[PDB]
């Protein structure tokens, strides 16, 4: 419930943490392509900078690793775990007794 | 059998061939289900999100979603039952001949006993909605305890039968009048083979050429889509 | 309904009085029961059909191998059969030629099968030329066409992150003077895996 | 451990011992005795609609069948399923394997 | 409300055998209707973790029948959820595959987008909603239900009386052969095959 | 109701709840005056017996042959090479309709029949 | 006048006497069972018409 | 009547094969 309250925000610094390192990763694949960004328009520079489909990949990862690492204590082992850990603590206070 | 089909070739969707029909000639088209009923139990996105952030809100639910994936226990379908409820109990509730045949209705009403789940309206120590209350059950015997009434539970049939109807439920002008108009409409194959799936052809195709033939759509059909745009597109060009 | 079974011979007297009809294949009882029979051509010559149709059959009179002599249609267009050529036959019925209840069986024997025909050709026995198995092949070299659609769509969404054949990136929307660019992984897939796997 | 980077190392991993060309190699198939020689399958759309299993169990008897303890044994339906047995007709079975014969 | 010459207003009657049921030119309509799901596949994946520990970890205290009644489910539904998890923990803790990349069926997968739906529109059941041991009701099953395949009849005519009628004939089980196993061990299997029509046994 | 009330009695015999046991119940008799009921109540307890008691455990033959003989492997990356495949699911790529009925009945089915009766795969043995 | 609005048709259709005007024709359907061309000869010739049989229920 | 090019084969370049990434049991 606080994940989906907070849906928005959160996606939206998603993006922008997206934008910013789509925006390293394309300018590091340019410069070992070879290809000079003088020679390229601005209008053309930014979008070759900040792919929409690289964006928006990355935004939508970004998003959902966050999302995965908020709620996996509740993945097909930690019930498990936690399950057991009562079991064996009861357990041992009856062998005790 | 084997070999090819010797004889008769039509559709199993049952729609009619010819030079203006949905087929241009015969055969059994049994890949084409867009001539058959295939319900939307899913969702349905767009081929374009206009919004600058991806929340999925392309994503739409089907119409047909609503009657795949219903939900019991709504409030209609509980005042369904009361009112249904009532009536069905009107000829045990009205019943003036004696206790063995009141519990003979009872019984063909709402089946119980030993062994069984019933809905318990008629034992003495459940509850009903009557409309002149009376004693649960003269003075002298009677229930020294404080012991209420336990509540009645539904019966199953009818309850079923209420969730069930949704499946069922179905959802000044210019003088021009038709001359060639039909008077008591017409009833093709096709309206038939559309829906009643138990009535079209079983295939004697084998799978692997099915999803090959599949395959081969999924690259074909758009070569002949740009073949006959590009067709137009030069024949405009032409003309400007 | 049972008044054919009265008496007591019934069960000898009522299976004689049964349909008396000719067989479903009496037009062919010269063939013995056999799929095909080896016969001498006697007679070679061209018959005229009954009207209304009009025009000129290729028939001969052949001697069967069980000694009978039989006319035989010579289907197909153009034939070398002579007097003294041997041709295997079969049930065929003309309809048009009076009498005429077989046919030749093409490519086998003296009967040579027919030219210049590509369709139905295991019905005249002719082979599948080396040329029509070449195009059988060749003809699926699939052909690129664009109809501005993908145009678009490439300078809307693909150009912005595109790879040509040896791996250049672009820097640029198409011109008015590039084609749509091949997909390096799906276009023409079915024939350039053939010609790998041979070679 | 045994690496199989081709087909082959796969198959030679996988070949059963030798065996004499005079004996019996290849198990016999399974027959079930209800579909013998043909396998139905679905062959038309819908292709993955749920089948149920039904067996019919009609009327194995005519006659008046007395209450066993307090349930009431005797059938109201034809249409019980053999296959998805009820508990009074489970409690028949299980009174018939305790009787004394 | 139309008209009955008698009076006997009950769920088992011909009019109201299948009711709901089209019985004119609406037969044709192309009506949609409610996907059948497993129970297995309904219920909330941390039930299944849950039942899966318990049936793991002490199968005598927590019976698969124990189990299903606490959680209204069914034996086969409980012994169904155990495999199912069982084979997924399995593949996640030897790392041989992910729940997105084992090999399934067609039908299989079809029923896994049936599941994801089905949770993405009313989400998964938190308990179950079986019945344990499922009761003599009187529904339509299908064609072989409705009708008595060892009298070959599906309407029961009889003479009106007052007094007793002849008892009806009864079937007498069939005596088909059985296998029996009766020894087996890591390399010999030996079944007893049984006539249940021999008279003399020893 | 056998069932429960077995397991009940078992359960509440061994004190499997209380941290703290106090064991004062120790016989519990089940007494009925019907047979059939009474063999119902023999029944729950032979099954509870099994359940419980280590000795009346029983498992099917098959298992527990695999088991006895059971052994740790060591599987490297390079043995799952061909456990995987391309394809994502699988199907039938062949229809089972039969070209010749009768062909297929005396050549993949009759020779096959050394009786005429159906019998079913037994059921696996308890040990 | 006599003509009745069909919605699904958006436009009107005729009355037609001889028919039961109780009767509701939008739950009648109705089936081409045949169409033959018949022939009748007059003094200039041969004159064709036509029959049909149908089934409505 | 245009119908395409058919110049470029792209015949040169190898169709990689797909991965066996989809387990068995």
């Amino acid at each position: 419930a606080q994940w989906e309250a907070k849906r928005g925000e959160i996606l939206q610094y998603a993006a922008v943490v997206a934008a910013r390192e789509v925006r390293e990763k394309r300018k590091k694949e340019i410069q070992e392509a070879g290809i000079d960004l003088a020679s390229v328009q601005p209008e053309h520079r930014e979008q070759m900078l900040l792919p929409r489909s690289l964006y928006r990949k990355e935004t939508r990862r970004l998003f959902f690793e966050w999302r995965r690492s908020y709620l996996a204590p509740w993945r097909p082992g930690g019930l498990q775990k936690l399950m057991k850990a009562v079991v064996t603590m009861r357990m041992l206070q009856r062998e005790t007794r | 059998p084997r070999g090819s089909h010797r004889g008769g070739v039509f559709p199993v969707s049952g729609l009619t061939w010819g030079m203006n029909r949905p087929y241009l000639k015969r055969g059994l088209y049994q890949h084409r289900r867009d001539h058959i009923f295939t319900p939307r139990w899913g969702t349905r996105t767009a081929n374009f999100n206009p919004s600058a952030l991806p929340d999925g809100s392309t994503r739409r639910w089907e119409n047909d979603a609503f009657k795949a994936w219903p939900l019991y226990g709504l409030p209609h379908h509980v005042k369904l039952y009361a009112v249904n409820e009532a009536r069905y109990l009107v000829p045990a509730a009205r019943c003036t001949a004696g206790p063995e045949i009141t519990q003979y209705i009872l019984n063909q009403l709402d089946p119980g006993g030993a062994g069984r789940n019933c809905s318990g309206i008629g034992r003495p120590d459940v509850r009903l909605p009557l409309a002149k209350p009376a004693a649960p059950s003269s003075p002298d015997v009677f229930d020294p305890f404080g012991t209420p009434l336990s509540e009645r539970s539904r019966i199953k049939r009818l309850y079923n039968l209420v969730c069930e109807a949704d499946s069922w439920r179905v959802k000044n002008a210019f003088p021009f009048v038709d001359e060639k108009a039909a008077l008591v409409r017409d009833l093709p194959l096709a309206e038939i083979l559309y829906c009643r799936h138990t009535h079209r052809l079983q295939s004697r195709r084998h799978p692997f050429w099915i999803d090959m033939g599949y395959k081969k759509r999924i690259v074909r059909i758009p070569y002949l889509y740009r073949r006959r745009v590009a067709k137009e597109e030069a024949q405009e060009r032409e003309f400007g | 309904s049972t008044r054919s079974i009265s008496g007591r011979l019934f069960y000898k007297r009522r299976p004689l009085q049964v349909p008396k009809l000719k067989p479903p294949n009496i037009r062919s009882k010269w063939l013995e029961g056999a799929p095909q029979k080896k016969g001498i051509c006697v007679k070679v010559r061209v018959q005229t059909p009954r009207k209304p149709n009009s025009g000129l059959r290729k028939v001969a009179r052949v001697r069967l191998s069980t000694g009978r002599t039989v006319l035989v249609y010579i289907p197909g267009i153009g034939h070398n059969l002579n007097v003294h050529s041997v041709v295997l036959v079969r049930g065929g019925r003309c309809k048009d030629v009076p009498g005429c209840n077989y046919k030749a069986v093409r490519g086998v024997a003296d009967l040579l099968p027919v030219k210049n025909r590509e369709r139905k050709r295991s019905k005249y026995g002719v082979k599948l030329s080396s040329e029509k198995k070449e195009w059988r092949l060749q003809r699926w070299n699939n052909k690129h066409l664009t109809i501005e659609k993908d145009r678009e769509l490439f300078n809307q969404f693909r150009w912005m992150t595109w790879r040509n054949e040896e791996g250049e990136m672009r820097t640029s929307p198409l011109a008015d003077d590039e084609e749509v660019p091949r997909h390096t992984q799906l276009f023409n897939r079915w024939y350039r895996l053939k010609m790998q796997r041979e070679g | 451990s045994v690496s199989f980077k081709n087909r082959a190392e796969w198959r030679a991993f996988m070949r059963l011992p030798p065996k004499s060309r005079v004996e019996p190699r290849r198990p016999i198939p399974r027959i079930f005795p209800w579909r013998m020689a043909h396998n139905p399958l679905p062959r038309r759309y819908p292709l993955y609609k749920h089948r149920t299993l039904f067996l019919p169990l009609s009327l194995p008897s005519y006659s008046p069948q007395p209450a066993i303890s307090g349930v009431a044994v005797a059938p109201l339906t034809i249409t019980t399923n053999a296959a998805q047995l009820p508990r009074t007709a489970l409690l028949q079975s299980a009174v018939r394997q305790l009787r004394p014969l | 409300v139309d008209f009955s010459q008698n009076r006997f207003p009950v769920l088992n009657t011909a009019e109201n055998f299948r009711y709901w049921k089209d019985r004119g030119l609406d037969r044709l309509l192309p009506r949609v209707f409610p996907l059948k799901l497993p129970a297995h596949r309904r219920v909330d994946p941390l039930l299944r973790e849950y039942i899966f520990f318990l049936h793991s970890m002490d199968p005598a205290r927590f019976s698969i029948r124990k189990l299903g009644e606490r959680y209204g489910l069914k034996e086969r539904t409980v012994e169904l959820i155990c495999r199912e998890f069982s084979v997924a923990e399995f593949l996640r803790r030897t790392e041989l595959a992910t729940p997105y990349t084992r090999r399934v069926s067609r039908e299989k997968a079809v029923l896994r987008m049936k599941e994801a739906l089905f949770s993405l529109k009313l989400g998964y059941d938190q308990l179950g909603d079986e019945d344990l041991d499922e009761q003599e009701e009187h529904e339509f099953r299908g064609f072989r239900s409705t009708q008595d395949w060892i009298q070959r009849q599906n309407i029961e005519v009889e003479m009106m009386s007052a007094f007793p009628l002849p008892a009806k004939r009864n079937p007498l089980p069939k005596r088909v052969d059985v296998d029996v196993t009766v020894h087996n061990t890591s390399k010999l299997k030996v079944m007893n095959w049984i006539d249940p029509n021999d008279k003399v046994v020893f | 109701a056998a069932e429960i009330l077995v397991e009940s009695a078992v359960e509440q015999l061994l004190q499997v709840d209380a941290v703290d046991p106090n064991y004062m119940l120790r016989k519990i008799t089940f007494v009925d005056r019907d047979a059939t009921n009474a063999a119902l109540l023999a029944e729950a307890a032979q099954a509870a017996k099994r359940a419980w008691l280590p000795e009346h455990q029983v498992v099917p033959a098959p298992v527990y042959w695999s088991q006895k003989q059971r052994r740790l492997l060591d599987v490297t990356d390079g043995m799952l090479m061909f456990c995987r495949k391309h394809t994502r699911l699988s199907f039938k790529k062949h229809h089972g309709v039969i070209r010749r009925q009768k062909t297929h009945y005396f050549s993949n089915v009759r020779p096959f029949l050394w009786r005429s009766s159906r019998v079913l795969e037994p059921p696996p043995l308890l040990l | 006048a006599q003509t009745v609005y069909d919605a699904e048709k958006g436009m009107f259709v005729r009355e037609r006497e001889g028919v039961d005007p109780l009767i509701k024709l939008h739950e009648l359907r109705q089936t081409l069972l045949s169409v033959s061309r018949m022939m009748s000869m007059n003094k200039q010739g041969r004159v064709y018409y036509f029959r049909a049989i149908v089934a409505v229920g | 009547l245009v119908l395409g090019s058919n110049a470029k084969s792209l015949v040169d370049i190898p169709v990689r094969p797909k991965p066996r990434r989809f387990f068995d049991l």
